[PDB]
């Protein structure tokens, strides 16, 4: 029931500012505090700051004091994080996490490990490139009896990431989303493949939902078997 | 300015008990919190308030704190426990939190695993877009090293190949991708294309042909 | 002994 939903991924230039939101639901927003944690894709976790849902008081990391500003909107149940003067060392996944305790006596409800899905911001001066989506016709050479492998190919996009859904989220069993390659052109390309029963080939509808937030692009590609 | 110091990496054998420490000057009068973060996933709170364990965490995880040193113990670890572990506590005033450096746990003696290979030919839509891409997927192999090679007919491909660095998946195995970008003329001319996957001496070769 | 850190300015000490 308790949930933290963050805003989508963004691209910024060196020197600009990024602002990520964090909408809370399932609990009294003013009783808890909300942390902010950043982590480079190949480095360690870093604590940024936290803000009270009711007081609004903030305590930032001494590394980020002067650049970061954490706010909150009680009427919207949403906390915000803004980081200015972005440099290449800021390319990271940004999370929001609810504090363990609430109230004046520091109690806990039916949860205490609540993390948002994460927002990957990428500071760069390169061009924002949209993705191209191509269907991967179902194949049966990769066996498991009565199972076919079909998917979608997301080609030439920048920057990361690209999230791929299947049938608007109704298909999760057997969904394998591979990490993207870094081509010599500077663009990325990944593939998302799902394994389905062979009896559903030609009767069940399969559509992949490609979402590239850095370019405001969404593609729903129908995946049908080949017609030879 | 406050810091929590963790060992950079610890190694353990299956069934053995692994100890991951965390030293901090305010730990005598401040609680400690532990997080498990596997490769490619979000951290998970496994230990809160020095010793307490949240619901859903296996009982083999436990923690203790004494003096300026907190400790995380994993009794009888398996391959699933192979991940990074971070420390988490506050400073003297208790208004700012600090994460530890991160301890990488490694379980020894993991069996070899043969990779599965899947190769898709270029789609008819992409050929209409004056492009051609061959995707060679590799999954479920250990260790995380693989040698991918492409072939035009029977000769090695001279250009147009990109291969990912092998990354850990859910079941603590590895997966990789390999793409061969071609033109419609090259794909329609040669008799066949193949991606050769070599892992621990063994070799798997999948071949596709135009139309 | 040890206290908990609720929020900024909110800290139940020893």
């Amino acid at each position: 029931q308790v949930q933290l939903v963050q805003s989508g991924a963004e691209v910024k230039k060196p020197g600009a500012s990024v602002k990520v939101s964090c909408k809370a639901s399932g609990y009294t927003f003013t009783n808890y505090a909300i942390h902010w944690v950043r982590q480079a894709p190949g480095h360690r976790l870093e604590w940024m700051g936290w803000i009270n849902g009711g007081d609004g008081n903030t305590k930032y990391s001494q590394k980020l004091q002067g650049r970061v500003t954490i706010t909150r909107d009680t009427s919207a149940s949403t906390a915000y994080m803004e980081l200015s003067s972005l440099r290449s060392e800021d390319s990271a996944v940004y999370y929001c996490m609810r504090a363990y305790y609430y109230g004046s006596r520091g109690l806990v409800d039916d949860a205490l490990d609540v993390w948002g899905q994460g927002t990957l911001v990428t500071v760069s001066s390169a061009s924002t490139k949209g993705p191209s989506v191509f269907p991967l016709a179902p194949s049966s050479k990769s066996t498991s009896g009565g199972t076919a492998a079909l998917g979608c190919l997301v080609k030439d996009y920048f920057p990361e990431p690209v999230t791929v859904s299947w049938n608007s989220g109704a298909l999760t069993s057997g969904v394998h989303t591979f990490p993207a390659v870094l081509q010599s052109s500077g663009l990325y390309s990944l593939s998302s493949v799902v394994t389905v029963p062979s009896s559903s080939l030609g009767t069940q509808t399969y559509i992949c939902n490609v979402n590239h937030k850095p370019s405001n692009t969404k593609v729903d590609k129908k995946v049908e078997p080949k017609s030879c | 300015s406050y810091e929590l110091t963790q060992p950079p990496s610890v190694s353990v054998s299956p069934g053995q008990t692994a100890r991951i420490t965390c030293s901090g000057d305010e730990l005598p009068k401040k609680y400690a919190y532990w997080y498990q973060e596997k490769s490619g996933q979000a951290p998970v709170l496994i230990i809160y308030e020095d010793s307490k364990r949240p619901s859903g965490i296996p009982e083999r995880f436990s923690g203790s704190s004494s003096g300026t040193m907190a400790t995380l113990t994993i009794s009888g670890a398996q391959v699933e426990d192979e991940a990074d572990y971070y420390c988490f506590s506050t400073d003297s005033s208790g208004d700012l939190w600090v994460f530890g450096g991160g301890t990488k746990l490694t379980v020894l003696g993991q069996p070899k695993a043969a990779p599965s290979v899947t190769l898709f030919p270029p789609s008819s839509e992409e050929l209409q877009a004056n492009k051609a891409t061959l995707v060679c997927l590799i999954s479920d192999f250990y260790p995380g090293a693989v040698t991918v090679a492409w072939k035009a007919d029977s000769s090695p491909v001279k250009a147009g190949v990109e291969t990912t660095t092998p990354s850990k998946q859910s079941n603590n195995k590895y997966a990789a991708s390999s793409y061969l970008s071609l033109t419609p003329e090259q794909w329609k001319s040669h008799r066949s294309y193949s991606c050769q996957v070599t892992h621990e001496g063994s070799t798997v070769e999948k071949t596709v042909a135009p139309t | 002994k040890k206290g908990i850190a609720i929020g900024p300015g909110r800290t139940l000490y020893a």
